[PDB]
DNA sequence: GTAGCACGTGCTACTA
DNA sequence: AGTAGCACGTGCTACT
């Protein structure tokens, strides 16, 4: 779901972002 | 009716294009 | 018109692609 | 953009990871 | 009865 | 001037 795929990367980039 | 529909799915591109907005902001 | 239609479908599907990419590189 | 937006992320990604 | 999708257009914007 | 890029309208399946 696109909605979903955006939601997944953006949130996985805050958290890998945040180490 | 329809133009019910078609308001809607403006909300819901402007709900993508804001996760699309988003997702930009956390990349540099 | 048919001509842009066309590019446009293709266009599309460019980024359907570059949106499948993205959710294959996050685990 | 919206596919610059992909790429970029999908090649920070990568290259975080 | 709404959510996700992809399509056909028309408009602005950028490319040789 | 052609090709990108975007947003709309709109007619689909499919889920919850
Ligand atoms: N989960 C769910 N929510 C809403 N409408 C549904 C659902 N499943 C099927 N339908 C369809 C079936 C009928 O054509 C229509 C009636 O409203 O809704
Ligand atoms: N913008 C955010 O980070 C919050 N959010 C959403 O809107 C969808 C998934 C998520 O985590
Ligand atoms: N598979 C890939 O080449 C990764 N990629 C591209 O080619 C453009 C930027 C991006 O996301």
């Amino acid at each position: 779901s696109r909605a979903q795929i955006l939601c997944k990367a953006t949130e996985y980039i805050q958290y890998m972002r945040r180490k | 009716k329809r133009a019910h529909h078609n308001a809607l799915e403006r909300k819901r591109r402007d709900h993508i294009k804001d996760s699309f907005h988003k997702l930009r902001d956390s990349v540099p």
